[PDB]
């Protein structure tokens, strides 16, 4: 129970901020299943097969479905990391002015190119006419991609998502990150070493996170976990009678002749018929539901980063500062970077300064007193700025404004 | 006189190699902990009921017990099974048989057929006419108590011979202690290990727990 | 232009392969149809049947039977089955009461004494027998599914050799036990030799199937007769004449897919079997599976059709299909350095283009015109 | 994108009109060459497959068509989204409304669905110039307000 | 936007059931009607409906 201490002329600003490297699972495809409805509710039987065909196009808008699915499991693979134009890569020298990426980055070392960290997720995730089609990009092509995605997002920030990537040194790219957040980047160079040191430990605390709790992934080990329970309930329902003498289609046709074998059959027929539209409905509505996830790992992609986001708690919780994607079976893992305001002082405030009979405003920021001065600082973290007529703005006359407060404002002209 | 039968009285259910697998199987098992009646063989061996067949077991060093008896009336009004074991042969028998009022062994046949440190278990059964004998062997070093441990059963003899049955009594040789369990209907959920043999079981209606191992169909619930 | 699955192709079982018991003892069927009495239908026999060969068509092609009618196995299929054993069970009724043998059916010997299961699978073989047992004969006598039964309670019947259903009647059945156990009753098929490491249509103690039989590394405990794996498909089997325990391995199976440039530029085509090795099938193997007619190229391009597993395959040069890796972009190393800046001198103005569906086709369906229309019967 | 939702909506359409031909294991697959074939003791026997076909059928059709109206739905959202921000306004979400730095867009319709020309400005003719994040002066620093 | 939400929780409750006392095509839709009236070779066909 947090009662906050408000009045109407109390603040609190933080003096210190955290640099907290988030993690967000997402899935974005699954298994490419395709099941042969004959091979499946017949198997190797003229019979049976020559039965099946009363029935119609059942079998043909069956496959039909799980192809609709399993194209559109390398569309969402594909609109999720192929949002870059070309196969970028970082230098030979990692002077990213103190940060430590060489765990997100892959190394050569490895038989497929994949970064440290990667290779915890792939660690942590685990014949009757059912077959799994390959994905269209192999997992090393999705490592080339995300690896793209890392070597733009250090290099050149967001410019590679806008235009081509053009350069820029990353302690001066993060100080465009702290400027978007409304944190003044001399915030960032006066502190670079701290919030250097701090996303080295940040990222230290995503290797222990995902080396000891499994549980972690649980977001992609359930989609791998539903595929597996569907393929396994839609192979058990092979095993059922539905109503005929027997649930194994050659012992009906070795002992019974035509005109009984076919009403033994027509009950596996019809039951078979639907346990398979039974699966493909579940996996047409399983399959809207990795869609909605892919395309949200798409506008994370582009929005947390190939870009900055304002969206508050949309790229992790804090004020965002970066993202950067780590590939995972089935799915896309974010390390959001977010700026979190840490070490608040409570401040008395004004909303105007009354001087020369003028009322003051702030340009930029907030005024504060430290129980005998006056000064005005940047909102999100305290930087005290001697008031003056540069950082503030003048508007009408003190009588209109509830809450005003006198104090001189220096003229630096005088 | 009883003893608690902890994980005992489990049997391989049907003549199928499985391995690396949890299969959940309804059949007649002795239930996991269940009373059972421990007889001493000196001062002797009552006739025992015999509700859905049993679970019997015996201690020995030197096998003085060797032999059953099974039926409904056991005085020749009608067929009765009888089972005798000399080390050498299993010799079985279906007769008319007029069995003494005290039965041992010595120091209308529609059907016959030939085949402390050690206990010895056996499982009999009926099922759609046929007398099931399922059977194990094991060293242990108690004579006072069945062993803590998980030991499965594997099939010694099936015989059809289609004879009611609700009466027992194990027979000895007349120049020790004996244990029996009631067999009740139960889903068991049982794992085969790599080679296929059945390590460790779960009894469906024990605990909830049981009845939750069961339902996930794994040994660990989390 | 695309790729397109045209066809499911399967390999074909090359021979059939029979493994049935070494057992030579023809069944006591003589002893059942030759009786020198049958009993009462109070009393009815019953006789078990093993470890024998059973001819059926002994039975079936004797014109002597007035009916043999056969519930879950027709008889001509008899030959063909395993079975445990096949319990016959013998005694004698009026004619007028062979109708009742049969699973659910229901009168004075049928819901009292010998009653059918439900579910009975197995041969009802009767026949007049007026010849042999009418003199009248006041002896044959009648009183759960196959209960024996052991004022009065007792009746019999009338038979006298001037009597059609009033005749004595005598009657078979043949209770035929399917369980998953040795098959100790078989037909008279002749067992042929094993064939291992190819593609057979198998058959072992009536374990018809199809597959590749091949060698097993695993220890079948001697009680057992074949294996499950992880669902409830048979992964392994025992041979009967020699007991070595034979994985089976279904025959190579895919789907078959046809990777064509659009008719409007050309015919050319390359095929590719799926999940298959090209060995089961300008030639390529890739983790898609066998490509047929598609050149294996060491270049890389954009992925024109899309095979899967990283492949990809294009029309290109006089002109063929090509498969290679599929490129994901030009590798654009960026000039970086800890005081290096790239900052754009001009623009370009884009007007890209996004297009949405929004709405699709009000379709409504009257239910009743579709599934019956205009016709009340079916509404 | 448009023609493949009118190619589903037809596709779905004439399979569903195709089941009415199928016998589903009927004498017949067509309803009045059944009832004037036969008495009402049998003829109930061979229209109960035929109404079992056709309401499989049926429910087969309004299930995939519940399925396809929640993905056009999500469609539908997503173009009245982009209509109230890259219409109705101007995007600071990276290639969101199309590919570059957004300026605005044009809402043209089209049959079933809606077209977005977006107009975007791209970045294009760079140099390569040596920079610092601070300027020394005075013994000060100084950094830059924009730029 | 709620009540339409409530009401189609209600309406898809109330037709499963509704579904109860439909027959199918069995003689009777309650299922104690059909199994005080046939023995198990009549209920079974009856009850598969």
């Amino acid at each position: 129970e947090n009662s906050v201490a408000y009045s109407n002329n109390s603040i609190a600003i933080p003096t210190n901020f955290t640099i907290s490297v988030t993690t967000e699972i997402l899935p974005v495809s699954m298994t490419k299943t395709s099941v042969d409805c004959t091979m499946y509710i017949c198997g190797d039987s003229t019979e049976c097969s020559n039965l099946l065909l009363q029935y119609g196009s059942f079998c043909t808008q069956l496959n039909r479905a799980l192809t609709g699915i399993a194209v559109e499991q390398d569309k969402n693979t594909q609109e999720v990391f192929a949002q870059v134009k070309q196969i970028y890569k970082t230098p030979p020298i990692k002077d990213f002015g103190g940060f430590n990426f060489s765990q997100i980055l892959p190394d050569p070392s490895k038989p497929s190119k994949r970064s440290f960290i990667e290779d915890l997720l792939f660690n942590k995730v685990t014949y009757i006419g059912l077959t799994v089609l390959p994905p269209l990009l192999t997992d090393e092509m999705i490592a080339q991609y995300t690896s793209a995605l890392l070597a733009g997002t250090i290099t050149s920030g967001w410019t590679f998502g806008a235009g081509a990537a053009l350069q820029i040194p990353f302690a001066m790219q993060m100080a465009y990150r702290f400027n978007g957040i409304g944190v003044t980047q001399n915030v960032l160079y006066e502190n670079q070493k701290l919030i250097a040191n701090q996303f080295n430990s940040a990222i230290g605390k995503i290797q222990d996170s995902l080396s000891s709790t499994a549980s972690a992934l649980g977001k992609l080990q359930d989609v791998v976990n539903q595929n597996a329970q569907a393929l396994n309930t839609l192979v058990k329902q092979l095993s059922s009678n539905f109503g005929a003498i027997s649930s194994v289609l050659n012992d009906i046709l070795s002992r019974l002749d035509p005109p009984e074998a076919e009403v033994q059959i027509d009950r596996l027929i019809t039951g078979r018929l639907q346990s398979l539209q039974t699966y493909v409905t579940q996996q047409l509505i399983r399959a809207a539901e990795i869609r909605a996830s892919a395309n949200l790992a798409a506008t994370k992609m582009s929005e947390c980063v190939l870009g900055q986001s304002k969206r508050v708690d949309f790229c992790g919780k804090g004020y965002h500062l970066m993202s950067f994607p780590q590939s995972a079976p089935h799915g896309v893992v974010f390390l959001h970077v977010t700026y979190v305001p840490a070490q608040e002082k409570n401040f008395t405030t004004a909303p105007a300064i009354c001087h020369d009979g003028k009322a003051h405003f702030p340009r930029e920021g907030v005024f504060v007193s430290n129980g005998t001065h006056w000064f005005v600082t940047q909102r999100n973290f305290y930087e005290p700025q001697i008031i003056t007529t540069d950082n503030t703005f003048v508007s009408g006359n003190c009588d209109v404004v509830i809450g005003i407060v006198n104090n001189t404002v220096y003229d630096p002209l005088q | 006189a009883y003893t608690n039968s902890f994980t005992r009285g489990v049997y391989y259910p049907d003549k199928v190699f499985r391995s690396s697998v949890l299969h959940s199987t309804q059949d007649l098992f002795l239930p996991f902990f269940s009373n059972v009646t421990w007889f001493h063989a000196i001062h002797d061996n009552p006739v025992l009921p015999f509700n859905d067949g049993v679970y019997f077991a015996s201690t020995e060093k030197s096998n003085i017990i060797r032999g059953w008896i099974f039926g409904t009336t056991l005085d020749s009004k009608t067929q009765s099974l009888l089972i005798v074991n000399n080390a050498t042969n299993v010799v079985i028998k279906v007769c008319e048989f007029q069995f003494c009022n005290d039965p041992f062994l010595g120091v209308n046949c529609t059907f016959e057929y030939v085949s402390f440190k050690n206990l010895r278990e056996f499982v009999f059964k009926n099922i759609d006419g046929y007398f099931k004998i399922y059977s194990k062997h094991t060293p242990i070093n108690l004579v006072r108590d069945l062993p803590q441990g998980f030991s499965a059963l594997e099939p010694l003899v099936d015989l059809p011979i289609g004879i009611n049955i609700t009466r027992f009594q194990t027979l000895l040789a007349l120049h020790a202690a004996y244990y029996v369990g009631y067999l009740q209907p139960r889903t068991f959920l049982l794992k085969y290990n790599e080679n296929g043999t059945i390590t460790d079981a779960v009894d469906c209606a024990l605990d909830p727990l049981s009845e939750t191992k069961c339902t996930l169909k794994s040994f660990t619930v989390e | 232009k695309g790729i397109y699955q045209t066809s499911n192709f399967r390999v074909q079982p090359t021979e059939s392969i029979v493994r049935f018991p070494n057992i030579t003892n023809l069944c006591p069927f003589g002893e059942v149809f030759n009786a020198t009495r049958f009993a009462s239908v109070y009393a009815w026999n019953r006789k078990r049947i093993s470890n024998c060969v059973a001819d059926y068509s002994v039975l079936y092609n004797s014109a002597s039977f007035s009916t043999f009618k056969c519930y879950g196995v027709s008889p001509t299929k008899l030959n063909d089955l395993c079975f445990t054993n096949v319990y016959a069970d013998s005694f004698v009724i009026r004619g007028d009461e062979v109708r009742q043998i049969a699973p659910g059916q229901t009168g004075k010997i049928a819901d009292y004494n010998y009653k059918l299961p439900d579910d009975f699978t197995g041969c009802v073989i009767a026949w007049n027998s007026n010849n042999l047992d009418s003199k009248g004969n006041y002896n044959y006598l009648y009183r759960k599914p196959f209960e024996r039964d052991i004022y009065f309670p007792l009746q019999s019947y009338g038979f006298q050799p001037t009597n059609v259903g009033y005749q004595p009647y005598r009657v078979v059945v043949l209770s035929f036990e399917l369980l998953h156990a040795p098959a100790t009753v078989c037909g008279p098929k002749k067992s042929t030799n094993l064939v291992k490491n190819k593609c057979v249509n198998f058959n072992f103690n009536g374990l018809t199937g199809t597959g590749v039989l091949t060698e097993s590394n695993k220890k079948f405990l001697p009680f057992q007769q074949f294996g499950r794996d992880i669902l409830d498909i048979t992964d392994a089997v025992r041979d009967p004449q020699t007991l070595e325990i034979l994985d089976i391995t279904p025959c190579s199976f895919g789907g078959v897919s046809v990777i064509t440039p659009g008719t409007n530029t050309s015919n050319q085509v390359a095929v590719l079997y799926q999940d298959v090795n090209c060995t089961e099938v300008n030639v390529f193997q890739t983790r898609a599976g066998c490509l047929i007619g598609a050149e294996h190229v060491n270049n890389s391009y954009e992925c024109d059709i899309p095979i899967g597993a990283g492949i990809c395959a294009s029309y290109q040069t006089s002109q063929s299909i090509i498969a290679y890796t599929m490129s994901l972009g030009a590798e654009n190393s960026v000039a970086y350095s800890n005081n290096s800046i790239a900052i754009p001198t001009n623009f370009t103005i884009s007007v890209t283009t996004e297009i949405l569906p929004v709405s699709m086709t009000k379709t409504s369906v009257d239910c009743t015109m579709y599934i019956c229309g205009d016709s009340t019967e079916c509404s």
